[PDB]
This record gives structure tokens, sequence and C-alpha cells, in this order.
């Protein structure tokens, strides 16, 4: 998952 | 669809510090690395400012992941145009607090002709006297300025949401036309600068790949990232810019 991905969906 | 002015006036986010280190020699390697460090930190800012933006959530994940990639280059500049203006009136180009560039920066930072572009922005930002609610409107429009040759997935969700805030940006000249008399003058005055960052951007991103590539040149993990996807696309021709005056 990348960096972008977590922050989109945290 | 939808006061959307109103709300991106109160996302936007707070001046970061760049971390930049005056005691260490300033060779193009130390400041591009600064620059980089502190377009990382802004990026994080970007992505919690995109999840609040109105209209952004309804978007799917890979599509919001593809805006966000593809405009980077074009809010940061976008921003640091708007930081220059507004705490130099364009004399410098405002970095962050802490980082300031005059003639001595720029030619340290082997991209001198880059930022003598970016302060002509900045300079048409005087110009047209630009307010913070055109600004506010005008950085949603370029964060759906760029997109994949084919589309995206959810294309008429996009198409929709870009429409909405051009309308926002028609209803906010005709409201205030300001010093280019009448609203419709205004309103292409500011789609002609819109316009404009293609060009500019395009440039930045030539060199900001030269050095991801060929590179003492210190990228943070969320570049490598975000460049690491793009870069590929990019140079295949698969990046879309959307204008509202073709060429
Ligand atoms: C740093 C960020 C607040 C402002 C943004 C956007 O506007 C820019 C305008 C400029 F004049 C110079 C840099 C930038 N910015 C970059 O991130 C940047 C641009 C090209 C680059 C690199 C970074 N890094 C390299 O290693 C060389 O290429």
């Amino acid at each position: 998952k990348s960096l972008l991905q977590q922050l989109l969906t945290e | 669809y939808f006061s959307p002015v109103m709300v991106l006036e109160n996302i936007e986010p707070e001046i970061v510090y760049a971390g930049y280190d005056s005691s260490k020699p300033d060779t193009a390697e130390n400041l591009l690395s600064t620059l980089n460090r502190l377009a990382g930190k802004q990026m994080i800012q970007v992505v919690k400012w995109a999840k609040v933006l109105p209209g952004f959530k309804n978007l799917p994940l890979e599509d919001q992941i593809t805006l966000i990639q593809y405009s980077w280059m074009s809010l940061l500049s976008f921003a640091l145009s708007w930081r220059s203006y507004k705490h130099t009136n364009s004399q410098f180009l405002y970095f962050a607090p802490d980082l300031v560039f005059n003639e001595e920066k720029m030619h340290q930072s082997a991209m001198y002709e880059l930022c003598q572009g970016m302060h002509q922005i900045s300079l048409q930002f005087v110009r047209l006297q630009l307010t913070f609610e055109e600004y506010t409107i005008m950085k949603v429009l370029l964060l759906l300025s760029t997109i994949p040759k084919d589309g995206l997935k959810s294309q008429a969700a996009f198409e929709e949401m870009r429409t909405n805030y051009i309308k926002e940006l028609r209803k906010m000249v005709t409201k205030s036309p300001n010093n280019s008399g009448q609203s419709w003058q205004r309103f292409y005055q500011l789609t002609k600068l819109l316009d404009s960052m293609h060009d500019l951007v395009s440039d930045l991103l030539e060199f900001c790949f030269y050095t991801f590539r060929e590179s003492k040149v210190e990228f943070p993990a969320m570049l490598v990232e975000i460049i690491s996807d793009q870069l590929p696309k990019v140079e295949s021709g698969n990046a879309k810019p959307l204008y509202f005056h073709r060429k």
C-alpha cells in the first residue's frame, strides 16, 4: 500500500 | 452539486518551513535537496487538503491518486507564486519563511532560468491584483487540469467536479470583476493564466525528472513514490493537459 493510498484512506 | 469558496479559504494549508541549513554550503545539491524536502512536506499537506475539498471524495481512489500525481508540480508552483506575491509583492521567490530566493540563490540552485519563469507568474499576480478567493478556486482547477490520455475511471464524475469549479470561478468574477474592468475580461485573464501554467510546469518537471534519474540530489519518500509513477506516464505521452483555450 503506497504512501498516497495510506494518506487518502486513513 | 454544492459557500464552497468560503470552505476553500478555511481549508488552505498553513505555511511550512523548508528546514534550510544556512551553515551548510549553498551548492546546487544542498539547495535542490532542501527544495525536495519542502516539496515532500507540502505534498502531505496537499493530500490532507484534497481529502476535505468539496466534491473530491466522490471520485474513486484510483482517480484521486491519478489527479494528485499529475498535478503536484502545478499545485506547488502556483502556491509558490501566491506566497511570493503576498509576502514580497513578487520581488523574491518565497519558498518558505526560512527560504526566500534572491538572484544569488536562483543561480546557486542550478535552476536560474526556471526560477525566472516562476517569477514571471508571480509578476502576473501583481498585474492582476489576484485575490485570495480567485487563487483558491484556481488552485482546485489546477488539481483538475491534467488527466490520462484515455480518461479517468469515473470520467463523468470528474467532469461534473471541474465544471462546477469553473462555474464558481465565473460567479466570483461576476460578483468581483476587479481591475480587469468587466466580468468577462477578468474571466479570460484568469483562464489564460491557468493555461500558461502547463508550459512552465512541463519545464519544471523536465528538470525534476532529470535530477531524479541521474542522481547528491536527495528526494523524500513522498516524491520518490509520486515521481516513480508519474515520470513513465508523462514521458510516454499519457498525461493530457486540459486547456481552457487550445494553443
Ligand atoms: C519546492 C516547492 C515549494 C515548489 C515546487 C514548484 O515550483 C518550483 C519552482 C522553482 F523555481 C523551483 C522548484 C519548484 N518546486 C519543486 O518542487 C521542484 C521543481 C523542480 C525541481 C525540483 C523541485 N527538484 C529537483 O531536484 C530539480 O527539479
